[PDB]
Parts: structure tokens; C-alpha cells; sequence
């Protein structure tokens, strides 16, 4: 730990703070995630334990790279490759101008490649929001923050319900579903795609019921035809208002016929019908795909 | 049932080989024996039943312990500390609600301190280099169950029962990979309950013929027949209960005809 000089606190992650640091000997700029520890209590947090072991399995250009684990008695540091900023800051900085469609297409293509790699190595991310997606100066975007992530089984068991930042949380979690899997990460990515297109969060609810209703008002209220089994779900209420489906030309105006086809497959109600990250990579929306550099 | 099943199967088949313990590590342990490990594993079964822990958590902790004892000499009076920290780590990894350190200390009846349990947690993470996402017989069995035409609960409970019996005995079961033990366990469970055999669709998925499962399957048939005589009995007791369809009460087949 004495080879690193700290440059600046660059945030608070899902748990513990992230610093910019440099290696005093090689010059390498790194991100340090400091995790606080206890004897007198619980040990290494289950959240750090998951993050580090899953990250060891997840070496991919579109997944943040773990360089080292500095495991003391008193402190635990994770050493990461350094990335310039997160997608939430990028989105705010370009809120008036907009993100160019070739770069939205690029970024989504890459997030889906990272995600396909995760899913096909039995990992659920469970926290895809723009602040957990990092970008560099060269046109690359990467999944980060595997603190809430989980290694899953085939078929799945019941996992933690307390899952995904509200605005990016899939309807099957909201409705109290017993099982959920990889389709919840695709939901969040659908939400982010739309957020990039329109510059505002697609479904900015402020409680679980408000989140559901915002979903219902946009996509229509789901029924047995559209989603076999819905009306039989734990937190489903047959008194839910029945809204009609909003037309995507209105929902996400800037997007062409291919982009709207893909988004509606990422926001499918039925988790089993919802497009997979591998299938999504094969969608006509990506035929033209380039690797533009962010115009910051 | 998705689009990732084969990818995951193929990856777990690579990982099981990278995550295996050294087969002969016990011959190089100067203070501990197989029968001591068998007493430890049987106890972890009880700990799991006491805390309502997943079977997966049990399989993981046994993997952590066997890989840890692959590179580390442990005296007999420190063995339960290895096992406790391993079950603590497995719970942290796999459980929705892992039990607390203080609860782990209570189940050792104050044999170790909290400081010790947590210092050992740090050493197991060091020795395992944080590589905790290991394949288990469990993970393979659940995939294999999707091939039962149609779903039989007693078969699944007996397969689970047999895969768990294999944890207790490092001689012979350290010789075999999780996917092989699971094939054998599934075949034997199927054969016992219904008379059917290792299915063609699984021969194709796994690359394993019934012949190739023969060595592990001869062993496991023996372990099954002698189960009611065995020194360790926590698995049989657990599998008598009605959530397991009382499958440890079923009579093994006297003959396999293989
Ligand atoms: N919550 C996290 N989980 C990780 O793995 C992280 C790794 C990481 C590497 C680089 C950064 C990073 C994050 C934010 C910023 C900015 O807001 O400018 C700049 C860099 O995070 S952050």
C-alpha cells in the first residue's frame, strides 16, 4: 500500500469510497476501492467476498479489471484499472446537446457484450445503473460495481428480493416474484438505453407502487395474455389501474425502427420472452455499429 | 429455461478441473486423517440443518476445506477452525442470510474465539486466493434434473442424498470430479426409484457414457449399501425427513446390472 499516492476521492461506491491513485514506481493511475473491516463484528463483508471472487472470473474488455486485492488485518483495498468518469456524469454533461446516436449504439453494444459474458459465466449483476457504468476517453464503456452481484444456478433458486436500484428494477421483482434471473439485468439496460436516447430516466418512481405505475402507464398494464401468470403474482392487485400501451414514437422519439424494436424486446414484461444479451447483440440495430470517441 | 444453459455447463466443466483438491493431500497431512475429515463434514451437515443453510453452502465449504488442506498442514485441534471459517465464507457467498460470527463461535461450543474464527477466515481467503465460486456436485445435479422425463421428486431427493454421502469420504471420492459424482448419483437415484438409467440426452450433454460412470458408480453403490452401518449418520438423519420424501429409508438396489 506504500507504493500508491492518493490523488483524490472520486466517489462513494455501493460500499466504501473510491479514490484516484497513482503507482509511485510505474506511474500507473489506478482506482482504489477502500472497504472498512471488523473484528468485533462480521469479518470480510459478504459483498466484498462476492465482488472479488466474481471479478476474478470476469475478465472481459467491457468489465472493469481488478488489478489487485490488498488485504490487511485493518483494511481491504481493491485495485482497479482507472476509468475517466461514469455514464451518469457523461449523461448530465451532455444533457443539452445529447449523446450522438452512433455513440449510444456503440455504448449499448459494449454493455451487452460485457453482460452476455457475465450471464454465460453464471453471474447476475443486479445493479446496472449509469453510475456503475464507466467510460474512458477512447470510446470504451465497462460494467463496474459487482458488490450486489451473485453467482446463479441452473435452474435458479430464490435470491435476495432487496434487489436493483428502484428506477432500473424489473417488474418481476416489483411484483414479488419467487424466481428471477438474467432478464432483470436486461430490463435495467433497456432503461439505460432509453435514458441515453431521451436524456431523462425512463421510469423515475419514488416507491415500489409508483415505480410499477410508471411502468404500467408507458408499456400498458400487463394481463394474462401479455404475461402468463401476472395476475397470480404475490404483490399483484387486481385493482391496479388498466392503462393502454404508449406508442414508442412518443416514448422515445429520437429512435429509428430498429432501435425501437430492440428496446421493446428489452422491456418485455414476460422475463422468459425478454431478449437475452446474446440475442440482442444479433439484432439489426447493431448492423452498422462503430466505436466513436465521447465528444465529452 | 434459457439461452445460457450450455454455456454455463461448459464453463462449470472447465472450472471444476481448475477448482479440484489434490487427490492425495491426506497422505501428506501428518496429524489428520480421513476419518477426522469425515467427522468434520458430518458436523457441517448438522450445522447446516441447525441454521437452515442450503445444500450448496455445504458443498462449497467442503471444496474450500479440501483445497485449503491441499496446501496447508493442519493439526487435529485446529481442524474444526478450518471448517468453521470455511462454512462462514460459504454462507457469506451463497446465503441470503448468513449466520453471524458469534453464532459460528457458539456452535463450536466456545472451542475457538471470535478473533480466531475471523483470523482464519482471512487465511482461507489468502490460501484460496479469493477463488470461491467453485462448481459442486450440487450445481451439476440440478442441471441434470432438467432431463428427468417428467420431474420425479424422490429421484431428485435421493440423488441429493447420494451426492451428499460422497462428501464424507475423501477416499474414494476425491478421485472424481463433481460432474461425474453427480452423473453416478443421478443414475443410481433413477435406477433405485423407477428402474430407468442414465439418459441418452445426458450421455449427449455430458459426454459421459454409463460405462464411463462405472468406477464412481461402483463406489457409490457400495457407499449406499453400507450407509446404515457407517460411523457418520447426520446425512441419513437429515434425509429421513418429509421435505426429502424420506429417501434414506428406501432400500438400495442389491445389484446394479452394469
Ligand atoms: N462503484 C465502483 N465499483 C467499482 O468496481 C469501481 C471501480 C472504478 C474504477 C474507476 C472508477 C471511477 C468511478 C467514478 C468516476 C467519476 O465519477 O469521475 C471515475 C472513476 O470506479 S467504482
Amino acid at each position: 500500500m506504500e507504493n500508491f499516492q492518493k490523488v483524490e476521492k472520486i466517489g462513494e461506491g455501493t460500499y466504501g469510497v473510491v479514490y484516484k491513485a497513482r503507482n509511485k514506481l510505474t506511474g500507473e493511475v489506478v482506482a482504489l476501492k477502500k472497504i472498512r473491516l471488523d473484528t468485533e463484528t462480521e469479518g470480510v463483508p459478504s459483498t466484498a467476498i462476492r465482488e472479488i471472487s466474481l471479478l476474478k472470473e470476469l475478465n472481459h474488455p467491457n468489465i472493469v479489471k481488478l488489478l489487485d486485492v490488498i488485504h490487511t488485518e485493518n483494511k481491504l483495498y481493491l485495485v482497479f484499472e482507472f476509468l475517466h468518469q461514469d455514464l451518469k456524469k457523461f449523461m448530465d454533461a451532455s444533457a443539452l446537446t445529447g449523446i450522438p446516436l452512433p455513440l449510444i449504439k456503440s455504448y449499448l453494444f459494449q454493455l451487452l457484450q460485457g453482460l452476455a459474458f457475465c450471464h454465460s459465466h453464471r453471474v447476475l449483476h443486479r445493479d446496472l445503473k449509469p453510475q456503475n457504468l464507466l467510460i474512458n476517453t477512447e470510446g470504451a464503456i465497462k460494467l463496474a460495481d459487482f458488490g450486489l452481484a451473485r453467482a446463479f444456478g441452473v435452474p435458479v433458486r430464490t435470491y435476495t428480493h432487496e434487489v436493483v436500484t428502484l428506477w432500473y428494477r424489473a417488474p418481476e421483482i416489483l411484483l414479488g416474484c419467487k424466481y428471477y434471473s438474467t432478464a432483470v439485468d436486461i430490463w435495467s439496460l433497456g432503461c439505460i438505453f432509453a435514458e441515453m436516447v431521451t436524456r431523462r430516466a425512463l421510469f423515475p418512481g419514488d416507491s415500489e407502487i409508483d415505480q410499477l405505475f410508471r411502468i404500467f402507464r408507458t408499456l400498458g398494464t400487463p394481463d394474462e395474455v401479455v404475461w402468463p401468470g401476472v395476475t397470480s403474482m404475490p404483490d399483484y392487485k387486481p385493482s391496479f389501474p388498466k392503462w393502454a400501451r404508449q406508442d414508442f414514437s412518443k416514448v422515445v422519439p429520437p429512435l429509428d425502427e430498429d432501435g425501437r424494436s430492440l428496446l421493446s424486446q428489452m422491456l418485455h414484461y414476460d422475463p422468459n420472452k425478454r431478449i437475452s444479451a446474446k440475442a440482442a447483440l444479433a439484432h439489426p440495430f447493431f448492423q452498422d455499429v462503430t466505436k466513436p470517441v465521447p465528444h465529452l | 429455461v434459457p439461452d445460457y444453459h450450455e454455456d454455463i455447463h461448459t464453463y462449470l466443466r472447465e472450472m471444476e478441473v481448475k477448482c479440484k483438491p489434490k487427490v492425495g493431500y491426506m497422505k501428506k497431512q501428518p496429524d489428520i486423517t480421513n476419518s477426522m475429515r469425515a467427522i468434520l463434514v458430518d458436523w457441517l451437515v448438522e450445522v447446516g440443518e441447525e441454521y437452515k443453510l442450503q445444500n450448496e453452502t455445504l458443498h462449497l465449504a467442503v471444496n474450500y476445506i479440501d483445497r485449503f488442506l491441499s496446501s496447508m498442514s493442519v493439526l487435529r485441534g485446529k481442524l474444526q477452525l478450518v471448517g468453521t471459517a470455511a462454512m462462514l465464507l460459504a454462507s457469506k457467498f451463497e446465503e441470503i442470510y448468513p449466520p453471524e460470527v458469534a453464532e459460528f463461535v457458539y456452535i463450536t461450543d466456545d472451542t475457538y474465539t471470535k478473533k480466531q474464527v475471523l483470523r482464519m477466515e482471512h487465511l482461507v481467503l489468502k490460501v484460496l486466493t479469493f477463488d470461491l465460486a467453485a462448481p459442486t456436485v450440487n450445481q451439476f445435479l440440478t442441471q441434470y434434473f432438467l432431463h428427468q422425463q417428467p420431474a420425479n421428486c424422490k429421484v431428485e431427493s435421493l440423488a441429493m442424498f447420494l451426492g451428499e454421502l460422497s462428501l464424507i469420504d475423501a477416499d474414494p471420492y476425491l478421485k472424481y470430479l463433481p460432474s461425474v459424482i453427480a452423473g453416478a448419483a443421478f443414475h443410481l437415484a433413477l435406477y433405485t426409484v423407477t428402474g430407468q438409467s442414465w439418459p441418452e440426452s445426458l450421455i449427449r450433454k455430458t459426454g459421459y457414457t454409463l460405462e464411463s460412470l462405472k468406477p464412481c458408480l461402483m463406489d457409490l453403490h457400495q457407499t449406499y449399501l453400507k450407509a446404515p452401518q457407517h460411523a457418520q449418520q447426520s446425512i441419513r438423519e437429515k434425509y429421513k425427513n418429509s421435505k426429502y420424501h424420506g429417501v434414506s429409508l428406501l432400500n438400495p438396489p442389491e445389484t446394479l446390472n452394469l
